[PDB]
Formats: C-alpha cells, sequence, structure tokens
RNA sequence: GAAGAUGAUCAGAUACCGUCGUAGUCUUAACCAUAAACUAUGCCGACUAGGGAUCGGUUGUUGUUCUUUUAUUGACGCAAUCGGCACCUUACGAGAAAUCAAAGUCUUUGGGUUCUGGGGGGAGUAUGGUCGCAAGGCUGAAACUUAAAGGAAUUGACGGAAG
C-alpha cells in the first residue's frame, strides 16, 4: 500500500512524517535553522561593504592557469574578513 | 481458457477440489451405520471420529482414531447413511 | 487482512478483463458491490452477473463484454462536496463525455452523472470507464 | 465519433477482436483475419461467400486463438461439439 | 590445398542451371564449351570453371546435388516419384480383417456412432 | 550486480551451513558452497594390474578400491580447473558435463 | 520507374488501394516507402536531432552519425524515423524512409462540446520508452500545444491543435521522448471508448478483393 | 583505503580524544 | 450449418486409427486438454478423432477460401512430412516450403523465395517454430497439425493428430488434400472413391 | 591459534610460506548487542501463467517387493488435494538494465500498515544525552568543501584467467 497511510483519520501522521523529512532538504534546512543569519559572512544581505586590506593574486584551478587578482576585505557590519574579486582586465588598480 | 462456466463446473473436476475450493464449501465427511460382529445395533459413527467409540450392548471398540478417517476394528461393517 | 472488499472484487474484475476473459468470481460478495455493479451494468461496461448463496458473506460471478477500460476503488472514502466532484472527475476520467466517478450518497450509490441531476453529494466510492 | 451537425469526422473505424473484443490496431501485425467458407447442400464451397473472424495478436500470442475459434465457429453453426461450455 | 574459391564454384553451377543440356561429364568439351558460353577474362580461370563444373555434372548423374537446380531436376523427379503400392498397409487387410486398437479406444469407438470390428489388445504398462 | 541467482551456494530455505575445509589449502568453506567431487580410483595403477596378480597367493583375488570424497574452495578447484569459467549463459547449465 | 516487389505495393500502383485507411483497416504491414508517397503525397518532415555514436576499435573510435527524423501531414497521420550511418546526409534520407514506412493514424477528438472539427485528443494517452514517459490529456480549443518544443514539432505534424502534456523521466534523451510520444499518440486508435461499442462487419481484405491484380 | 580500516583507525582516534579530555 | 455427409464416415475411422493418429503424447499442455478422450493407462493420450475430423473439415473450409491456390503455403520441416506436403502442392496448387525454412521468407522481401501467403499450413509447431514465428509478422494465419504437447502460441487452427507418426503425417495431409478439392469440386462429390492412395503421401525412406 | 618468538623470501618485509606459541578456542555464572545479522527484497490480504520434481499430512487406487500364509503389514507405483523449501519455460506485465510469478495487477497513478532515503564528501565525525566494567552501542549535527560521485549495460584495451 506505498508504505505511507491512507485511512481517512491519519492526517497527523501524514502532517508530522512530511514535517520530520523536509530536513533532508538542505534549502528548507537552512531556511529554519537561519544558517545565513549565523554562519553566512554577510549576514543573510545581498550586499556589504568593508576596507581593503591588501590586494593578494590567487592562483586558479586546473586546468586552468592565470592569477584571479582578489583582495582581502574586512566587512564593516560584523568585522569578518573575506576574499573578494576584483573582475574586469586591469581593475585592481582602481583598488587601494 | 477466456470463456468458462463458472457456475456449472464440471462435476468430475468439482470432485477434485479441497472441501473449501468449491463454489459452495462441503464438508467431505459423513456418518455411517455399524455393525458390531458380536450382535446387531445400530451406532452412528462419524466417518473422521476422533473417539475410540464403542457400541452401547457390548463394550467392544468400533473405531481407532487416525490422522484422517477413523479406522474401523475388524468384524465390524459400517453403512453410509 | 481483508480491509476492503470492494476492492477485491474490483481488483479480481481487472485483472480478468486485462487477460481477456469474459467471466470472473468474486468473493466475498456484499450490498456494496452489488450495488456497484449495478451502477456498472446500467451503463453496459459489464453483463449479467449471479450471486451464489453459500450462507456466507457470498460469491459473485460477473459476465465481461470487453468494454471494460478499467474499474477502480478510491481509498479512502474522501467526503466530497458537490463542488468538488468536477476536481475528482478531471484527475480520475480520461475525458469529459465518457467515463463514471461512483458515489455514495444518503440518497444511494450513484455515478457522478446522475447525483448532480439530483443534486446530492457523499463520499467517493470508485470509478468506471 | 460525430461533430454537432452529425457528420462522422472519425477516419478509420477500427476492427475489434472476436474473441476479446479489443481494438485490433493499424500496427499489430500478430492479428489475423480467418476467412472461412460458406458450404452449400452438395458440399461445394461457395465462391466469394465466407464467414469471418479477426483475432488480435494478444490472443494469438497467449495461444488462446484455437479455443476461441472452436468456440466462435461452433456457436454459427461451423462445428458441433467441439468446445465445450463447462471445464 | 587445392580448395576452390566462390568465385569459381557459384560461377560453374550457374552455368548448369542454365545450359545442363549443352555440358557433358568431359572436361575438354566443357572447356571449349565454356568459352563460348561465358566471357573469361584468363585462361586459368576458365580451366578452373570448366574443371568444376565437370565435377558438379559428374556428381550430378551420381544423384541429386543440393543447391543446383537445373530445370530437368525436378521434372524427372516429379514422374520419379509416383510409386504406390498394391497394398496400402493401411488397410485392413494386413491383419485378419479389423482394427488391432487397444480397447480403452474402442470406447471412444463405441462413443462414436460405429459399430467396427476390433481385437483389442491390452498392453497395460 | 548479482552474477548467480544462487550466489554461488546451495542454501535456501535455511540460515546457516556448517563449514568443511579445502583438500588443498585446508580454508573453511561452507559445507553446500565447496565443489565436492566422490572419487572411486582402482588402488593399483593399470600398468601394475598384472604383475601383481601374478605374484598373488590367492587365485581370483579383487583389488579393493580407493574411496574418496574431495572439497574444494573455488579457489583450489578453480585452479586446478576442477571447474573453469563459463560464459554467461552456460553458466545456468547445471547438469553434469558428458564426459563419462 | 517504380516496380513494387509486394502484394500491397502493386495493388497501390494500380488504383485499387486509394487511402491509407483501408492500409490501417487490415493491419497491413508496409515495406515500400512509395506506397506512402503515393498515398499521403503532402507530407512534410522534420530532423529533430542529430547524434554522433562512437564505437571503440583498436586503433581509434569509429563515429556514425544518429539522425531523428518525424514525418507527418499535420491532418492525422504521422511518422517517426531512427537511423544510423556514415554521413549525416544518407542518414537524414534514409531516417525519412522508415519513418515514412512508421506513419499512423491518429484519432483527433472533442475537449467539451463536438463543435466544429475535432482538435484535441478523445481520451487521456500515455507512452513509455526507456524511462521517458509521455502523457497527452485533452485540452480545450485556446490552449494550444502545450508541449516541450521536441513533442510539440510531433503534435503539430499529425495535426493535433489542443493539448495538454507531462513528462517524466529523463526528457533530455530525445530519441526515447519522441518515442514515448509517438506511442502515446499512436495509443488513440487502442483505446475504447463507448462511441466504438458498436460492432462493425469485418469486412474482406483489400488482398483478397483484388487478389489476381495483387498476384505478381 | 579499505572502509573497515579507515573505521579503525577513527576509533582509536576517537578513544584518544576520550582519553585527552578525561585529563581535564 | 453443414449437411450430414460430412460427418466422421466408418472408412475414414478405420483409416485414422490403423495410421495411430489417435495416439497423443505423454504430457498434454493445458490449451490441448479438449481433444484428449481418455488417457491410456501407460501414459499415452488418447485423441478424441472425432474432434480430430471435424478440425479438418474446418481447416479444409479455410483452405478453400483462399482464392489463389498458390497464396496457401504448406510447411514441414520433419522428414516424415516432407512428400506429404509437396504431394499436398501438387493436387491442390498450395506452395510448399518443405525442408528448412530460409528465416526472412516472409520479412525480407529482398530474398531469393520471398513469398506472401495469405494462409501458412504447419505440420508441426515445434519443429516449424521459425515458420509461425514470421507468420506473426505479417498478419498470416497458422493452421497447424498439433500434438498434445505442441505449443499453441500463434496457432489459428489446431488439428489435434500425432506428429510423429510415420503415417499420421501423411494421412492428415491426404485427409486435408481430398477434402480441399471435394469443397473446389475436382473431386464430383463426397462418396466418390479418390484416386489417390494414401501410401502416396506417405515418407520414402532412401532403400526403397 | 590474534599477540609474541623464530627460519626462509625480499631492496626492505616485524607480510604471504615454515616451526613454536599466550590470550582465545570448550564449559558454568554474568555482561556485551554488533555482522555482506543478505533473498542486500518489511509485514498482512486478494488476484494474474504454464510444467515437472520434492518434504509433511490427508484421501482414492497396482503385471510391484515383503509380513507370513493372506489380510487390518510396511515399502514402492499411479492419481488427487491442502501446506512448505525451491526449480524450469514464457513475458501478458514490470524495469535503466542486470533481471523479476514478483521486483506484475504503478500517469488507466488509492487494499491495510510500520520503518527508511533526498547529489558526493566532511561523517556516523564533534557536541549533549543515555546504556555499558570496558571495548563500545543507541541517538546525532554544523562549519567548510565539491560537479560530479554512483547504477546497469556496450565496444575496445589489458590480465602473472580458461579454451
Ligand atoms: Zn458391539
Ligand atoms: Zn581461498
Amino acid at each position: 500500500g506505498k508504505g505511507k497511510p491512507r485511512g481517512l483519520n491519519s492526517a497527523r501522521k501524514l502532517r508530522v512524517h512530511r514535517r520530520n523529512n523536509r530536513w533532508a532538504d538542505q534549502a528548507y534546512k537552512a531556511r529554519l535553522l537561519g544558517t545565513a543569519f549565523k554562519s553566512s559572512p554577510f549576514g543573510g544581505s545581498s550586499h556589504a561593504k568593508g576596507i581593503v586590506l591588501e590586494k593578494i593574486g590567487i592562483e586558479s584551478k586546473q586546468p586552468n592557469s592565470a592569477i584571479r587578482k582578489c583582495v582581502r576585505v574586512q566587512l564593516i557590519k560584523n568585522g569578518k574578513k573575506v576574499t573578494a574579486f576584483v573582475p574586469n582586465d586591469g581593475c585592481l588598480n582602481f583598488v587601494d | 481458457v477466456l470463456v468458462q462456466d463458472l457456475l456449472h463446473p464440471s462435476p468430475a473436476t468439482e470432485a477434485k477440489q479441497h472441501k473449501l475450493k468449491t463454489l459452495v464449501q462441503q464438508p467431505r465427511s459423513f456418518f455411517m451405520d455399524v455393525k458390531c460382529q458380536g450382535c446387531l445395533n445400530i451406532t452412528t459413527v462419524f466417518s473422521h471420529a476422533q473417539t475410540a467409540v464403542t457400541c452401547d450392548s457390548c463394550s467392544t471398540v468400533l473405531c481407532t482414531p487416525t490422522g484422517g478417517k477413523a479406522k474401523l476394528t475388524e468384524g465390524c461393517s459400517f453403512r453410509r447413511k | 487482512t481483508r480491509t476492503s472488499v470492494l476492492a477485491d472484487a474490483l481488483n479480481a474484475i481487472n485483472n480478468a478483463e486485462k487477460t481477456g476473459k469474459r467471466q470472473v468470481l468474486i468473493r466475498p460478495s456484499s450490498k456494496v458491490i452489488i450495488k456497484f455493479l449495478t451502477v456498472m451494468q446500467k451503463h453496459g461496461y459489464i453483463g449479467e452477473f449471479e450471486y451464489i448463496d453459500d450462507h456466507r458473506s457470498g460469491k459473485i460471478v460477473v459476465q465481461l463484454n470487453g468494454r471494460l477500460n478499467k474499474c477502480g476503488v478510491i481509498q479512502p472514502r474522501f467526503n466530497v462536496k458537490i463542488n468538488d466532484i468536477e476536481r475528482w472527475t478531471d484527475n480520475l476520467l480520461p475525458a469529459r463525455q465518457f467515463g463514471y466517478v461512483i458515489l455514495t450518497t444518503s440518497a444511494g450509490i450513484m455515478d457522478h452523472e446522475e447525483a448532480r441531476r439530483k443534486h446530492v453529494s457523499g463520499k467517493i466510492l470508485g470509478f468506471v470507464y | 465519433m460525430e461533430n454537432d451537425k452529425g457528420q462522422l469526422v472519425e477516419l478509420y473505424v477500427p476492427r475489434k477482436c472476436s474473441a476479446t473484443n479489443r481494438i485490433i490496431k493499424a500496427k499489430d501485425h500478430a492479428s489475423v483475419q480467418i476467412s472461412i467458407a460458406k458450404v452449400d447442400e452438395d458440399g461445394r464451397a461457395i465462391a466469394g461467400e465466407n464467414i469471418t473472424y479477426a483475432l488480435s495478436g494478444y490472443v494469438r500470442g497467449r495461444g488462446e486463438a484455437d479455443d476461441s475459434l472452436n468456440r466462435l465457429a461452433q456457436q454459427d453453426g461451423l462445428l458441433k461439439n467441439v468446445w465445450s461450455y463447462s471445464r | 590445398g587445392r580448395v576452390r574459391t566462390k568465385t569459381v564454384k557459384r560461377a560453374s553451377k550457374v552455368l548448369i542451371e542454365r545450359f545442363y543440356p549443352k555440358l557433358t561429364l568431359d572436361f575438354e568439351t566443357n572447356k571449349r564449351l565454356t568459352s563460348e558460353i561465358a566471357v573469361i577474362q584468363s585462361k586459368r580461370l576458365r580451366n578452373k570453371i570448366a574443371g568444376y563444373t565437370t565435377h558438379l555434372m559428374k556428381r550430378i548423374q551420381k544423384g541429386p546435388v543440393r543447391g543446383i537446380s537445373f530445370k530437368l531436376q525436378e521434372e524427372e523427379r516429379e514422374r520419379k516419384d509416383q510409386y504406390v503400392p498394391e497394398v496400402s498397409a493401411l488397410d485392413l487387410s494386413h491383419t485378419n480383417g479389423q482394427l488391432e486398437i487397444d480397447a480403452d479406444t474402442a470406447d471412444l469407438v463405441k462413443s462414436l456412432g460405429f459399430k467396427i470390428p476390433v481385437q483389442t489388445v491390452s498392453i497395460s504398462a | 550486480p548479482k552474477k548467480r541467482a544462487s550466489n554461488g551456494r546451495n542454501k535456501k530455505g535455511r540460515g546457516h551451513v556448517k563449514p568443511v575445509r579445502c583438500l588443498n589449502c585446508a580454508r573453511c568453506v561452507p559445507k553446500d558452497k565447496a565443489i565436492k567431487r566422490v572419487t572411486i580410483r582402482n588402488m593399483v595403477e593399470a600398468a601394475a594390474v598384472r604383475d601383481l596378480s601374478e605374484a598373488s597367493v590367492y587365485a581370483e583375488y579383487a583389488l579393493p578400491k580407493l574411496y574418496n570424497k574431495l572439497h574444494y574452495c573455488v579457489s583450489c578447484a578453480i585452479h586446478a580447473r576442477i571447474v573453469r569459467v563459463r560464459s554467461r549463459t552456460d553458466r545456468k547449465i547445471r547438469t553434469p558435463p558428458q564426459r563419462k | 520507374g517504380w516496380t513494387p516487389v509486394t502484394k500491397l505495393g502493386r495493388l497501390v500502383k494500380a488504383g485499387k488501394i486509394t487511402s491509407v485507411e483501408q492500409i490501417y483497416l487490415h493491419s497491413l504491414p508496409v515495406k515500400e516507402y512509395q506506397i506512402i508517397d503515393l498515398l499521403l503525397p503532402d507530407l512534410k518532415d522534420d530532423v529533430m536531432k542529430i547524434r554522433s555514436v562512437q564505437k571503440q576499435t583498436r586503433a581509434g573510435q569509429r563515429t556514425r552519425m544518429k539522425a531523428v527524423v518525424v514525418i507527418g501531414d499535420s491532418n492525422g497521420h504521422v511518422g517517426l524515423g531512427i537511423k544510423t550511418a556514415k554521413e549525416v546526409a544518407s542518414a537524414i534520407k534514409a531516417a525519412i524512409v522508415i519513418a515514412k514506412l512508421s506513419i499512423i493514424p491518429i484519432r483527433r477528438g472533442y475537449w467539451g462540446s463536438n463543435l466544429g472539427q475535432p482538435h484535441s485528443l478523445p481520451c487521456k494517452v500515455t507512452g513509455k520508452c526507456g524511462s521517458v514517459a509521455v502523457r497527452l490529456i485533452p485540452a480545450p480549443r485556446g490552449k494550444g500545444i502545450v508541449a516541450s518544443p521536441v513533442v510539440k514539432r510531433l503534435m503539430q505534424l499529425a495535426g493535433v491543435e489542443d493539448v495538454y502534456t507531462s513528462s517524466s523521466g529523463s526528457t533530455r534523451t530525445t530519441e526515447n521522448t519522441l518515442k514515448a510520444a509517438f506511442a502515446a499518440i499512436g495509443n488513440t486508435y487502442s483505446f475504447l471508448t463507448p462511441n466504438l461499442w458498436a460492432e462493425t462487419p469485418l469486412a474482406a481484405s483489400p488482398l483478397e478483393v483484388y487478389a489476381e491484380e495483387a498476384a505478381a | 583505503m579499505r572502509d573497515k580500516w579507515r573505521k579503525k583507525r577513527v576509533r582509536r582516534l576517537k578513544r584518544k580524544r576520550r582519553k585527552v579530555r578525561a585529563r581535564s | 450449418s453443414l449437411p450430414a455427409s460430412f460427418d466422421l464416415t466408418p472408412e475414414d475411422a478405420k483409416l485414422l486409427l490403423a495410421a495411430n493418429v489417435h495416439l497423443g503424447a505423454k504430457n498434454v499442455q493445458v490449451h490441448n486438454k479438449p481433444y484428449v478422450y481418455k488417457t491410456r493407462p501407460d501414459g499415452m493420450n488418447i485423441i478424441n478423432i472425432g474432434k480430430t475430423w471435424e478440425k479438418i473439415v474446418l481447416a479444409a473450409r479455410i483452405i478453400a477460401a483462399v482464392p489463389n491456390a498458390s497464396d496457401v503455403a504448406v510447411c514441414s520441416s520433419r522428414t516424415f512430412g516432407q512428400r506429404a506436403v509437396l504431394k499436398f502442392a501438387a493436387h491442390t496448387g498450395a506452395t510448399a516450403i518443405a525442408g528448412r525454412f530460409t528465416p526472412g521468407n516472409f520479412t525480407n522481401y529482398i530474398t531469393r523465395s520471398f513469398k506472401e501467403p495469405r494462409l501458412v499450413v504447419v505440420t508441426d509447431p515445434r519443429t516449424d517454430a521459425q515458420a509461425i514465428k514470421e507468420s506473426s509478422y505479417v498478419n498470416i494465419p497458422v493452421i497447424a497439425l498439433t500434438d498434445m504437447d505442441s505449443p499453441s502460441e500463434y496457432v489459428d487452427v489446431a488439428i489435434p493428430c500425432n506428429n510423429k507418426g510415420k503415417h499420421s503425417i501423411g494421412l492428415i495431409w491426404w485427409l486435408l488434400a481430398r477434402e480441399v478439392l471435394r469443397l473446389r469440386g475436382i473431386i464430383p462429390d463426397r462418396t466418390t472413391e479418390w484416386s489417390v492412395m494414401p501410401d502416396l503421401y506417405f515418407y520414402r525412406d532412401p532403400e526403397e
């Protein structure tokens, strides 16, 4: 019988079972645990300002070979330090 | 066999079926009239008897229970009722 | 164990119809089975059917005429309001011009088309097409 | 199938199996159509005058075609006491 | 080895299916005949074809060969297999004049509307 | 995937079968899985059955046979060519090989 | 100059058989694509996908070209052909031939009222090939072909105007998707509906009434 | 590495962690 | 229905019984049960030759309905039936397929002996499996001489008889030929003795 | 026969192989609660297809052997049947396929019900709890990282595999 209850009075079992099993969905789990609020460097925001600490070149992964030019930024809102890419040919010279 | 008379099975094939697997289940057991050799007194005995039945007149065992049908003792003649 | 004799009856009919047999034996019988079969018989999906009395729940022999595509139960018997019949016919029936959803209403067991004529609704019971 | 004005918009009303009433599809190449001649009282086959049966490929595949012809032919008088309703 | 190939085996048997009446059992006559029947590019292939045609012809005279039909093999065969004995070997005359069917079969005969004399045989094994 | 419907053994309707040791390497192998061969060999090779019969003090003395039942694990048997790798369709054939 | 090699071809070269429904009514096998060309002159094809398949060998890959072609007249007949060849052009040319040989009739029906010509399917149908299952649901007169571009092209060439679609499985396997949809669209003449319950007499096969014209 | 030996390595490493925490 | 002249005559019953037609195989499949009259205590099954006769008349009546006699193909891979089918083709005008049946004769339209029979008649469903299998590809009905162990897949008309008898095969084929000619009018009526003898249609060893 | 000791082999082998060997292997009282604990296939119920074997019970019957000379002896033989452990063929049907009489009766989707999974890793880890004498068991994350990992099958290549 498909392994789930079908009785007309089994709504509690069906409702609880779905509630237990949505925790296997990482999109649902991250939303209720508030992982973006607790763990994300931005704190759930789309953008964040910061202060440039140093300009650093990062080697690309194989099979590519290049120096990806990023910066070390300390976020103003929480003091966390992140690495941010500086796009467009020669835009690292715009960042001090 | 796509077309077949389920309401009127062949009585030959009907008799080979298990007693519960006929259209209407019916026991295959019966009752017998048992004549002991010593005297003549009708004693009704179940065919599948589980008891060592003795006739009233003389205390002689008429049948001994077995796994299935009861086994009538020697000199005892039965007639199905 | 045996929890729904109507599901067993309709499953046996479906298995016999898929194999091209023109008759099927149903055990046990019941009032709901007989009235479900009468609805199927009235619309021509089955032929004459026969009730066998064995001083028990009973048995039925149904004559099939090859017009039956599928008959089935809906477990559980959901409560169906008149406004909910449209949703059930959309999900269960192959088209809007044929097929029937069988309901048990306080006015009796009937197909969804008859239920609309007398403006009654009950619990869903099955389907046939 | 017909429209509101009554014209038969159906192309190809298909055949149905004589044994199981199933529709014989356009590409069911295991399906056959038995044609059995009518015989006059002289014992002669009447030319161009036949008893016709159709069997779906399903019935033939199951091996039930032979028993179905026995039943179908017996109802039409083509056979006597060869097929028995009760088994 | 001296195994002839397919270019000589099939080309030679086409000659038999096409020119059997004009062929013979002599290689020398066949060698000259195949030079006027087929366009053979080389003399060596001509001798090989005629040498295998002669072998097939020599084999047809000893009986029917498999794979070669020359519009006279069966014409001679259609009326060759007409043999039928005067006694039917199935007519009930080899016996005393009645069937030797088993007694169990006689019930089937009795079931049909037949009165056929029988000497029942009961093997019962 | 599953190579054999019998799982390479002969255990159905059973929980556990006590093991046997391979004759060649003494490996514990379940009794149903072991490759078993019953051998009835002459105790004297056919070359020596004549001269030994002449040296016998008994007229018409029958030489006894040597009875033995051999148990092999899968590795013992495959290496000694007691059984061989068969094709996928030929694996299903379980009648004795037609040699005798 | 086409010289038919089958009984059916001879009856079509002569005017004995004039429509494909006589072919379909008796389930006659079609083995010559010239039969379909004569009986369905206005056919449109479409190369739905071209794929390269490789067989590894000792020296290297052996690449061949696989073409998927959908044929139809947009008036109730549709076929599907898949053929592999060394070259794309030969693969497409040969896939068109077997697409013609597979042309089947479909049943158009009405969603709701039967006003006008049939525009949709007469019932829900499903076909399966590999893991792909394609379900076609009759739709009202407004909605076009609600289907993916692969399945939509098959519906248009078959003459269906209004249909809902839903697929499950690896629908990106285009060959399996088209075969499943082709099986589904052909099931319309396999589903018994109450308007087909009436018994029709079994007519004689065209190979019988014209036995001498199909002789040799 | 083999899963059985990877399991054994972690059990020994878990055993070390328990002993180290017991000092405090 | 049918005139009483088509009933099983005592003469034919003598032929059928003398040829051991009624002896069916030890093991009977479920589909051939109606054709069994009784099982002989050794194990052989007795064929209801009354049913055998009626199937022959029905089978011959289907053959007579084919307009072109050449459209009927009679097949036999068994050596015991090769002469029968060859003689059957000569008398009736059918197309005989004796010996090996080339796979693709019905489906491959470029083969040499590519035929399109409207009806295929088979000596044995087991040894002529290829002929029966291909008939299920091009909508060809099949008439088969079936024993009690013969498979019934894709066989429309089964003639219950002994397929493994030297005389049984020839007699059944001879009986079909007589009825096909009787229905066609070649034989003037159902009482005239036929010129052909059942010894013809019997397999002959290379000895003679 | 773990450990350990030893003779060989080896570049090294505290490995395979050889010789000894302690716990252990056995048992009684208690603990432990885990296995590829596998049919990797939950349990209950119904239906859908042919066949021959076999184990237990029952019911009818032999050119059979034997009690004892025969029965009410037993064995065997032939039939039915209920229950099992399985097997063979086919594929109506299912499946990605291998394959499956269930892994079928599932887009024509609903007989009842319990448990479990939601890309690969991190990880059955950390932490808390609880059970245990311990070994450990049960319950059990996250940060972070990653575009595949994986299933079945095909062609080839290779094999200190066979023919
Ligand atoms: Zn008494
Ligand atoms: Zn080993």
